[PDB]
Order: structure tokens, then sequence, then C-alpha cells
């Protein structure tokens, strides 16, 4: 048939803003044709990994529903995005299935994120209870507590604030300038 | 103004070999969360964790030392010190900033 | 076994500036926090400042705000302490004090505690 009605893509990886890491953004994507030849083949991406299916299989088979998430991290934690890694990112932010079947995404942002005399706006998350479960996410800023002591709603000695900011600056080194990375899955029932 | 002094009562202190002692570290408001400690210390030598919460007792610390204490008062005891019991103690608060310590206080052997 | 090992003797002319490290094994040293005592000969204690690990952010009471710099480095699990113009009161041992923590917590006291390293100004 005539070929129309493609997928939205262009609006997840061409946006104004990108959300943070600790709450990383997700949205469904049904009913509609794909082109991964066109992301696979772009001469502006920097790592393209692609677990289960060869990028031409991705052209070949087909899915039910597809799930789309991103967020921003800095260099050296883009290895993290991976099936069976370990790293405080790993650990405590995003964490992916050790069967993982779909894509990972991510491309240098120096010039878009990295504005003139350091930014805030992006966050992490430092301590947590219990190592997080495959695609669970949290959201409560409730005051970390180490020790048997109880924690009053006030920093202190064993009371700690769980998130913490990136100091992204356009003169750091070659590993703290910023990545902007995207996770694809595809899952067929 | 300070947030927080301490005070230790007692002086120059001199006992008998295993002869009961009492010290008292008290202060102007009440430690969040009650946050005080003690230390020992000994000439040439760096100082070492006593009792935390002012009743926890440490690692290798035996069963002759004990202490107590809430709010504005604590303090500590010992029944049967040993001759290596006898240096300089130091009694120190970590609630609110800025932690501080005590004027410390000698024990000596009668 | 756990240890905070530090650097040793430092000798400066007064009106200079001098710097002081301690080394930490055996705990997880991302966790837990530091904090830095100062001694002088027969003068008690002085408490100037504490630092948490994960985190670098940094406290100093105010008679020492202006001239200690805390900074830690991770990789190496190095602690540093910078004090700048000298003044003939600074001849003093310095102290590091630290717990000792697992990665879920840590013991809500300090116990690791340092041998003390001897700054002199001549
Ligand atoms: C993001 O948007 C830009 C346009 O603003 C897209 O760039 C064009 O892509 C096509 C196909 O590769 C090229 O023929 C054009 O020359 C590109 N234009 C410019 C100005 O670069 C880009 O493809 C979008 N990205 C995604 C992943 O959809």
């Amino acid at each position: 048939p005539n070929i129309t009605n493609l997928c939205p893509f262009g609006e997840v990886f061409n946006a104004t803003r990108f959300a943070s890491v600790y709450a990383w953004n997700r949205k469904r994507i049904s009913n509609c044709v794909a082109d991964y030849s066109v992301l696979y083949n772009s001469a502006s991406f920097s790592t393209f990994k692609c677990y289960g299916v060869s990028p031409t299989k991705l052209n070949d088979l087909c899915f039910t529903n597809v799930y789309a998430d991103s967020f921003v991290i800095r260099g050296d934690e883009v290895r993290q995005i991976a099936p069976g890694q370990t790293g405080k990112i790993a650990d405590y932010n995003y964490k992916l299935p050790d069967d993982f079947t779909g894509c990972v995404i991510a491309w240098n942002s120096n010039n878009l994120d990295s504005k003139v005399g350091g930014n805030y706006n992006y966050l992490y998350r430092l301590f947590r209870k219990s190592n997080l479960k495959p695609f669970e996410r949290d959201i409560s800023t409730e005051i970390y507590q180490a020790g048997s002591t109880p924690c009053n709603g006030v920093e202190g000695f064993n009371c700690y604030f769980p998130l913490q900011s990136y100091g992204f600056q356009p003169t750091n080194g070659v590993g703290y300038q910023p990545y902007r990375v995207v996770v694809l899955s595809f899952e067929l029932l | 103004a300070s947030e927080i002094v301490l005070t230790q009562s007692p002086g120059t202190l001199s006992l008998s070999p295993g002869e009961r002692a009492t010290l008292s570290c008290r202060a102007s408001q009440s430690v969040s969360r009650n946050y005080l400690a003690w230390y020992q210390q000994k000439p040439g030598q760096a100082p070492r964790l006593l009792i935390y919460g002012a009743s926890s007792r440490a690692t290798g610390i035996p069963d002759r030392f004990s202490g107590s204490g809430s709010g504005t008062d604590f303090t500590l005891n010992i029944s049967r010190l040993e001759p290596e019991d006898f240096a300089v103690y130091y009694c120190q608060q970590y609630g609110s900033s800025p932690w501080t310590f005590g004027q410390g206080t000698k024990v000596d052997i009668k | 076994q756990m240890q905070l090992e530090q650097s040793g003797p430092e000798v400066k002319k007064p009106g200079t500036s001098v710097k002081v490290s301690c080394k930490a094994s055996g705990f997880t040293f991302s966790s837990a926090a530091v904090q830095w005592v100062r001694q002088a000969r027969g003068q008690r204690l002085e408490w100037m400042g504490w630092i948490v690990v994960g985190s670098g952010n940094a406290n100093y009471a105010q008679k020492f705000q202006e001239r200690v710099t805390i900074t830690r480095d991770m990789s190496t699990s190095i602690a540093y302490m910078e004090l700048s113009s000298l003044r003939s009161e600074d001849t003093a041992v310095y102290y590091c004090a630290a717990p000792h923590c697992n990665r879920t917590s840590c013991l809500d006291g300090f116990d690791i505690w340092g041998q003390g390293t001897m700054v002199t100004v001549s």
C-alpha cells in the first residue's frame, strides 16, 4: 500500500528539554510505521548498540508496542546502559533487564546543555536503601537515613539529601561533557 | 555568639586504684538527636572512641565503663579503674553546627 | 583491617601555606564522612570542619572559614586539607576522624582515628 502515518520519533530525538535521569521520561508508541533505517544510518550519532535484533532485523520484524525512555547523563556513565553492568547510575537510578530486547542510543549534547557559567538543571540520586528493580522508578525526596537512630526533618551527620547536581561547563574535561541517551524497547505478545 | 558551649564538672581528679568515680558533662541547650560522645586520649597518642549517644559501648570497651545522660545533663562512671585507665578524657557534642569539645579532665592514681 | 594513614611532618616559613593528606583503607569510603581536628601542645582540641564524601559538601567554623580548604579525591580515596596565611599560632598537630560504614549505613559515631601529623611554623 501507499506508506503513510509515520511514527513521532522526531518529537523525541528533537525536543526542547530533556528530563533528569532519576525521573526518566517514558512514552508509548503504537499503531504507526517506524523506519529504523534512518536512525541507524543517520550520521549525528555516537553510540548505537542494539540487543536482540540486528539493524536490518529491526526493519524485518514487527512488534505489538514500543516504549521510549529518555534521560541525560555524563560521558563515562554511558557504559552503564546495558544488561549486567554495575555503577551508581545503574544501581540506584535506572536499571535494564538481564534479557533486554531493544536498542540503546547516546550522542553528545555539549552545546545544547553546557551553558556558559555552569548549569544546575539536572540531578541524580546518590543514596538508597535497596537496589532498583527492573524498570522501577521513585520520585519521593524523603530525607535519606543511615544508622539506627531516628532521623528528623533536618539534614545532619547521618541524615543526607538523596539528590545531587551535575556541574556542567563547556570548559570541562573530555568525559564530563553531557550526553543524551535514548532507550527503545520492543515487546511482542 | 556560639551555639552550644560544653562544660566538664570535675577538675584534676586523683583516685586510689579501683576506686569508683564519676564525671559529668553538661550544657546550655538540649543536643539535637542526643549527639554526645566520649573520647580517651594519652600523651603522645591519638584519641579513641569510648561511648556514643551517652549510652552505647564501643567494640573493645570493657564492662567496667558505663555512661548515661539526657537533655542538658550527661554522666560517665568507672568502677574499677585499672592503672592503664588513667588518662585524659574529653566530651564532644555534634548535634548542631558548630560542634565543640570540653575542657578535658585528668585522672591520676592516688 | 581498617586504617587512616597520614603524610607526616611539615615545616613552613611564616606567611606561607601548608597542605596535608590522609589516606583511608578498609571501609566503603563513598558513604562515610570526615572531620578535621587540631591540637596545640597542652591546649585541648579545636574543631574546624566536616565534609561528606559522597557529595563533597563541606562546612567550616567561622574562625577557620576563610583559611581552610577541605577536599576529597574518590578515585585514590584521599582526604586533603590546605591552610593559607600561616601564623606562629599554627605550630600544632592535626587529626582527621571518620567512621567505618558498609554500603548500607554508618556506625553513628567516630572511631577510625588517624595517628596525627605535625605542622611547624619557623
Ligand atoms: C531532527 O530535526 C532535523 C531538522 O531540524 C532533522 O534533520 C534533517 O534530516 C534529514 C534526513 O536525514 C536530512 O535530509 C536534512 O538535511 C536534515 N536537516 C538538517 C537542517 O539537518 C533530523 O533528521 C531530526 N532527527 C530525527 C532523529 O528525527
